[PDB]
């Protein structure tokens, strides 16, 4: 806020019931963001796609049960929000946090066992 | 450049100490033992996209190999042609031989 | 299920060709470690590849054992990506992000708990330890009651 | 697909799948590559360290 | 006493040296394995030890099927039973 | 994309001395911050 | 009975009769040395470790004095200070000037204990010069550059009392001493390149590592060797793609700081034959494929020809892991096969000792029981050519003991004294009811040590059922609480790893079953009997050899320096490999072809990942998942069923026991690509020991020289 | 990718390689990168194993001696040669020829030395 557009002073959440309010509270603003986003960074998908995304994002803490571990998540959330909305980041940072959008593809690992050994550890 | 004996044999014995020393990992080598048994090197590589000019093979040589010409008029093309291996550094200390012995001549009591 | 690859884990940017597909990836809820790994910011490949945990032994060429007194933690070679040559010098490529990367540890708990709490997988190599036996110079000259069976030269 | 390619000719191409500094062992050559498309077919093989 | 079935390509045992479990694998293998060995010469009894290890059974069948019988708190007359089941048909 | 060096890092860590070359060093401790010590008898 | 004694004022406890210098390693305290070695004896030559002890005018060797009830030691006062620097002063007045062509340089205890312990400048600077000597030939092992040495003795230690080779020594007088064979001679020991580590000084280093690195630029990585059957623990130095020298690293277990030659120097096998890609043999001759091309043509031979039961036959190789070995046996066992064959005579056929008890084939008292061993029985093994290393500490005990050997088989040139009873079975029966029998019934300690040849020997089944039933009989000797005195040998680091996971074939009428697909698991001393021509042959390893030559399918594999392996040595200790460099070409992990194979043949194994096969092991055998241990045999009377019971009646030829090893240096796949393996054949041939014989260097008759290094 | 000389000899006063580990000039320039390149303006240093062995045999009485390379400070560090062997003994830095009066008619028989002798 004071210091600059996005600034959020760190602080520690004082217990669960206040955690889960600021990881809404951040999905919550990222997800409302993704228009923006796209139009910013002339992002070539739909704010459907950008949308999904950013719950996968948070799906892969979802299990996370440790308060420490929410309130530095929490601080890297902001940063890279801050970052995004103040146009910090320009379009290869964004464009490369797709991953469809490097030339082996998505799939950069092997399906299975068999398709990795017949090309070589993939 | 890389320079020889009065005799014409190489001065550089392979003993890595320009290797080891180099401040930005620029020299490459190989080496075994010569057709004649002679502790030589068969591969050496100065990546001058690499080198910081600061002299410290030049410190580090026991013999008086590797040193640093007066030249600074050698810009390429390419950068391919800044990849120097040992054909073009020796050919460099045989083309520069008399200014490299007068240099050496007027440092080396402070050396 | 039991040590098998996980084929659907999420890749980051830097997953390569080269990187091997992982049995367990952190997520933040284990019992009672640290999931630094989660939030590290290193890739996902770190997770996948497995540490080496030891004592250096003692060089044969040297008496010095100043190089044994702490425990390291290695990475292991993979079979693609650690080295190739390079067509145009014939300079050693390389793939592998960690292949001149080592920790150093005073005691294997903790590398142990660094790479527990990194979600490295581990193996742990204890050193071996020389066997004590007493030497005494006098040994050389001893009196044999019988044939020699073996001259000594001092 | 796979770490080797057996050529018309039968020139066997142990590769190494990756990026610029990676071995593609291919040596192509593109007549009109300075036009409107020669630039993706010749990007698509040199950055699979194909000559 | 008797020689297993067709389907039997190997017996597999797998036991401690040490009291944390009972000693009645031990036992039982300090009997059965001669007379199990002599009725049928050509199966293989692998009796593999190893310090903490669970005492269980594995018995080979054909085409590489395998059934495994924990051992754990078993007297030796339940693991001579338990044998007994894998064995025959 | 994912890191790839023409020629990898040459690490030389391992030519550090088998002896240690330093040693313990010395002891600095003033007299007013060094317990008093039992007198003989 | 450990005294106590102050050593830099802090104090420690040590055995009485040991040296001062074992108190101050035991206390922590770093003495300085060059003579010294833990492994030798002591000489005292050196003068770097002198000591101030109280009452004691004169400085003192630590290495040579012996500890007392109450004596006081300092190692950092002036005296030791004074003492140190001046002997470094006279090391380095006649030590030449060869730092930068030196191949020491890096991992030089004269430097760094000059650096540590000496002054920064030196002294001498005498018009009249430096001592020079005369270069040294010793071989094709050893280059010599005998300026550098200082006279520490520890060559000369090693080869007389260690190894055996009492040709090495020094003659000469004062300054002008000199170590050498007096007269130009090769070294024959198979141990001679542990000289070149114990030299402190570059004085004698490997010739063919002569100027090819230096120490810093090596990556380090601790190994086990696969060439013998020992397991010895060794370092491996690689510099990125290529592996450039193969060092010993402690185990006081198995191979105490020693290697044998063939596992030091056959490393340079490693890169020269080498299988990098599938081949597919076609119309007479071998074509490239791609593995998806090699394995279809698995499947369409396979299905087309219909094996049925045992028709299917595996042979494994001597440098084949576990891993390979179950996850083969998984493949044969789904394929209705249990032809699990082995590569040497009559590995096809059921062994004389059954694999059902884990001490039927294994070195039952450790290796580390020799060191207690009282009397020992060798029957049909040449120990020097099968573990060179167990042979050295058979040597060691015999030196320092009472210790009695006889030998039943081949004669042959021995390190120790022993007695040859005979050749044949009907010898090993007289032994053991003769005199050497009554050695010994009444020993402590007592040890009978059976080959791996006498297990290709055709009496094999009478051999075992002699040697358990002595064992048997006389019990409360051979088989105590703290002794097992029955012991088999194994020369090969593959064979015990197979018998854990019973990798045999079990019954004649599996070896009766005439095979139509042949798998060879890296073999390539297979009989050419055991592989019927009118069979399709597919060979997985890593070198071009006799195996891959015949076969029609060729699958590129790893060496033992590029996996992570688990290998089971001769006492049952399961150890595991490092990789030190990637896979060359195209290869593949070798259990990771038989797992890509299964999904081809239809029957895809269950495991994708290596720690799934490793749970595998267990369930095999759980003692493969304890690494760096040897796991006891709790019933080991239950070795009776199958080497007396079932081995009871057998027919008798009396042939004589045989040879196993013709030649030392050519053994596996990776010694005879190794040049440097060619040159110790030709060199023990025709008695050359010039350093240079078939190397780069001048040479009378070769003035100009020549770059070919093995020819 | 080499017709001339220059791209052929791996050195002008020298046809063959001289270590095993050498590529050899013929396969080293060859391949696409030397399709339209002058061979003659490429660096071909002289081969140092043919000059050396153009030296001839400094003779001597003493058993030891020195050598520094000829420059004192502009050279390599002072070794000692021995020269008690029948045969040409080479300072291992500068590879200079070094022989023994005593030995001089063994030397003057044998058919072809290391270096001229004279
Ligand atoms: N673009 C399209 O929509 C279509 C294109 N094509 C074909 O596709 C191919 C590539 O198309 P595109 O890349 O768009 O074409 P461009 O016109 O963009 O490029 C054509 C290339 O031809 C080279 N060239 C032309 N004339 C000569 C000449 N006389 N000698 C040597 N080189 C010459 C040019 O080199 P320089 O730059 O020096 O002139 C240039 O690199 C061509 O064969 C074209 O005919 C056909 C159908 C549709
Ligand atoms: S240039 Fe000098 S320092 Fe470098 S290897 Fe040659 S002799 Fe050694
Ligand atoms: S001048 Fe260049 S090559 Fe020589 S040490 Fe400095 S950086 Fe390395
Ligand atoms: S032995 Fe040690 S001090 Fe002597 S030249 Fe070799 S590295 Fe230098
Ligand atoms: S040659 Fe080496 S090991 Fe032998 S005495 Fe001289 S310095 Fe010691
Ligand atoms: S180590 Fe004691 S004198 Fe050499
Ligand atoms: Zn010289």
């Amino acid at each position: 806020v004071q210091p600059t557009k996005f600034a959020v002073t760190v602080r520690q959440s004082r217990n669960w019931a206040d955690a889960k309010q600021r990881v809404i509270a951040a999905y919550r603003a990222w997800i409302r963001a993704a228009p923006e986003i796209q139009t910013m960074y002339s992002i070539p998908f739909p704010v459907s796609h950008i949308r999904t995304r950013i719950r996968q994002e948070f799906e892969r803490h979802r299990y996370v049960n440790k308060l420490n571990v929410v309130d530095v998540l929490l601080q890297q959330s902001n940063a890279d929000f801050q970052e995004t909305m103040n146009f910090w980041r320009q379009q290869s940072h964004v464009m490369a946090f797709f991953k469809e959008e490097h030339f082996r593809g998505e799939k950069r690992l092997p399906s299975n066992f068999i398709t990795g050994f017949l090309e070589g550890r993939n | 450049a890389l320079r020889r004996y009065p005799s014409g044999e190489e001065r550089c014995i392979a003993c890595k100490l320009c290797e080891a020393v180099c401040p930005a990992q620029a020299i490459t080598i190989e080496a075994e033992e010569r057709a004649d048994g002679s502790r030589r090197t068969t591969r050496y590589d100065i990546d001058m996209t690499k080198c910081i000019y600061c002299g410290f093979c030049q410190e580090s040589c026991p013999v008086d190999a590797i040193v640093e010409s007066p030249n600074a008029e050698y810009a390429t093309e390419t950068r391919e042609e800044l990849l120097y291996n040992k054909e073009k550094l020796l050919a460099n200390g045989d083309k520069w031989e008399p200014e490299l012995a007068a240099a050496i001549r007027a440092d080396a009591p402070y050396r | 299920p039991r040590n098998a690859p996980d084929y659907n884990v999420p890749i980051d940017i830097a997953t390569s060709t080269f990187t091997p597909v992982p049995k367990n990836v952190q997520d933040g809820s284990e019992e009672n470690v640290v999931p630094a790994g989660l939030i590290s910011g290193a890739p996902m490949e770190l997770q996948a590849r497995t540490v080496r945990i030891y004592k250096p032994a003692k060089p044969a060429t040297q008496s010095g054992e100043k190089n044994t007194q702490l425990w390291r933690m290695d990475w292991d070679v993979l079979g693609k990506g650690h080295r190739w040559e390079n067509p145009l010098m014939g300079w050693q490529s390389s793939a592998d992000f960690m292949q001149g990367t080592h920790l150093t540890f005073k005691t294997k708990e903790d590398a142990i708990a660094f790479a527990e709490k990194q979600g490295y997988e581990y193996f742990v190599q204890e050193p071996n330890e020389r066997h004590f036996r007493p030497k005494a110079y006098a040994n050389n000259f001893l009196y044999s009651p019988g044939k020699l069976k073996h001259i000594r030269t001092k | 697909i796979s770490d080797i390619h057996i050529t018309r000719t039968g020139k066997p191409l142990i590769r190494i799948q990756g990026g610029r500094s990676s071995l593609g062992e291919h040596t192509a050559t593109v007549f009109g590559a300075t036009g409107q498309l020669g630039r993706y077919i010749v990007n698509r093989l040199a950055r699979q360290g194909c000559t | 006493r008797y020689a297993f079935a067709k389907g039997v390509k190997e017996l597999r045992f797998l036991f401690c040296q040490t009291s944390q479990h009972s000693a009645e694998a031990r036992s039982f293998l300090n009997r059965a394995y001669p007379i199990m060995k002599k009725h049928n010469p050509t199966i293989p009894i692998l009796l593999r030890e190893a310090q903490g290890t669970i005492p269980r059974v594995y018995a080979r069948y054909e085409f590489g099927r395998e059934k495994m019988e924990s051992l754990e708190g078993l007297t030796d007359k339940q693991i001579e039973e338990t044998v007994a089941k894998l064995v025959k048909t | 994309e994912p890191l790839e060096l023409t020629q990898a890092f040459r690490n030389f860590e391992g030519g550090s001395s088998a002896w240690d070359q330093v040693g313990p060093g010395i002891d600095r401790t003033p007299d007013t911050f060094k317990l008093p010590t039992p007198k003989p008898e | 009975a450990e005294v106590e004694l102050t050593i830099d004022g802090k104090k420690v406890s040590i055995e009485a009769g040991s040296a001062l210098i074992q108190a101050c390693e035991k206390a922590g305290v770093v003495v300085p040395r060059y003579c010294y070695h833990e492994k030798l004896a002591i000489a005292g030559n050196c003068r770097m470790c002198l000591v101030e002890v109280e009452r004691s005018p004169k400085p003192v060797a630590s290495c040579a004095w012996p500890v007392q009830a109450g004596m006081v030691v300092k190692t950092n006062s002036p005296l030791t200070h004074k003492a140190r620097e001046g002997v470094m002063e006279f090391l380095l007045a006649n030590h030449p000037l060869d730092c930068p062509i030196c191949d020491q340089g890096g991992e030089c205890d004269l430097q760094d204990q000059s650096m540590r312990y000496g002054a920064d400048r030196g002294r001498f600077h005498e018009i009249g010069g430096k001592r020079a000597v005369e270069d040294k030939n010793i071989g094709p092992l050893i280059k010599t550059s005998m300026n550098r040495c200082i006279h520490c003795t520890r060559c000369v230690r090693f080869m007389n009392d260690i190894a055996g080779a009492p040709e090495l020594g020094s003659t000469g007088r004062g300054n002008d001493l000199q170590i050498g064979t007096y007269l130009e001679k090769n070294l024959d020991s198979e141990l001679s390149g542990n000289v070149i580590d114990l030299c402190p000084v570059g004085a004698l280093t490997s010739k063919p590592y002569a100027f090819r690195a230096r120490p810093w630029e090596l990556k380090r990585t601790e190994s086990i060797d696969v060439l013998d059957g020992l397991g010895s623990n060794i370092r491996v130095d690689s510099r990125g793609l290529e592996v450039m020298r193969i060092l010993p690293r402690l185990n006081d277990d198995v191979n105490e700081e020693w290697i044998n030659d063939k596992t030091r120097f056959a490393c340079d096998g490693l890169k020269t034959q080498r299988l990098t890609m599938p081949l597919v043999r076609r119309d007479g001759k071998f074509e490239p494929a791609t593995w998806e091309q090699a394995l279809t043509e698995i499947a369409h031979a396979y299905q087309t020809l219909a094996p049925k039961e045992n028709e299917f036959k595996v042979i494994a190789g001597q440098l084949v892991e576990v891993e390979s070995l179950v996850a083969m046996k998984d493949l044969a066992n789904r394929l209705g096969s249990e032809n699990l064959a082995l590569d040497f005579p009559g590995g096809s056929q059921p062994l004389a000792h059954g694999v059902d008890i884990r001490s039927n084939y294994l070195f039952n008292s450790k290796i580390w029981g020799i060191e207690e061993a009282d009397a020992i029985l060798l029957v049909g093994t040449n120990p020097r050519h099968e573990a060179a290393v167990l042979n050295a500490r058979i040597r060691k005990q015999w030196l320092r003991s009472d210790l009695e050997i006889a030998a039943v088989g081949q004669p042959w040139e021995s390190t120790f004294d022993y007695e040859h009873l005979g050749t044949d079975l009907a010898a090993l029966k007289n032994a053991l009811s003769g005199p050497f029998g009554e050695k010994l019934k009444k020993a402590k300690r007592p040890m009978i040590i059976v080959g791996s040849g006498v297990t290709e020997h055709p009496d094999a089944k009478a051999f075992y059922e002699t040697v358990w039933s002595f064992v048997e009989k006389n019990a409360s000797n051979f088989l105590t609480e703290e002794w097992c005195g029955y012991n088999v040998l194994q020369r090969a680091a593959s064979r015990a790893g197979a018998f854990e996971v019973g990798f045999v074939v079990p019954s004649p009428e599996v070896a009766a079953t005439k095979p139509k697909f042949v798998w060879l698991l890296g073999a390539d001393e297979f009989d050419p009997a055991d592989v019927p021509k009118d069979a399709f042959i597919v060979y997985q390893g890593h070198h071009g050899d006799r195996g891959a030559e015949i076969a029609d399918i060729v699958l590129p594999g790893a060496a033992y320096t590029e996996k992570a392996g688990t290998y089971v040595n001769t006492e049952g200790r399961v150890q595991m490999t490092r990789a030190a460099t990637g896979l060359p070409g195209a290869a593949r992990t070798d259990w990771k072809i038989i797992r890509a194979v299964s999904e081809f043949l239809g029957v895809p194994l269950p495991y994708d990942d290596v720690a799934q096969l490793r749970d595998r092991m267990a369930e095999i055998s759980p003692a493969l998942a304890a690494y760096d241990v040897v796991e006891p045999v709790a019933l080991r009377h239950l070795s009776k069923v199958q080497l007396v019971d079932q081995n009871k009646g057998a027919k008798v030829t009396g042939e004589p026991l045989k040879k196993v090893v013709e030649n030392f240096y050519f053994t596996d796949v990776i010694s005879r690509s190794s040049p440097t393996m060619a040159r110790c054949s030709a060199a023990k041939e025709t008695g050359d020991p010039r350093t240079n014989f078939m190397a780069p260097g001048m040479e009378e008759d070769r003035p100009m020289g020549q770059i070919a290094y093995g020819a | 990718t080499g017709r001339p000389a220059s791209a052929v000899m791996q050195a002008p006063n020298r046809a063959e390689v001289w270590s095993r580990s050498q590529r050899p000039r013929s396969e080293a320039m060859a391949g696409p990168r030397f399709e339209q390149t002058d061979f003659d303006a490429q660096p071909r240093p002289w081969a140092a194993i043919e000059l050396i062995h153009k030296q001839p045999v400094r003779w001597t009485h003493d058993r030891i001696v020195a050598c520094d390379g000829g420059g004192g400070p502009h050279g390599h560090p002072k070794i000692y040669i021995n020269t008690d062997k029948p045969e040409i003994a080479t300072c291992n830095y500068c590879g200079l020829p070094f022989a023994n009066e005593h030995h001089r008619k063994y030397l003057e028989s044998l058919p072809q030395t290391s270096y001229p002798l004279n």
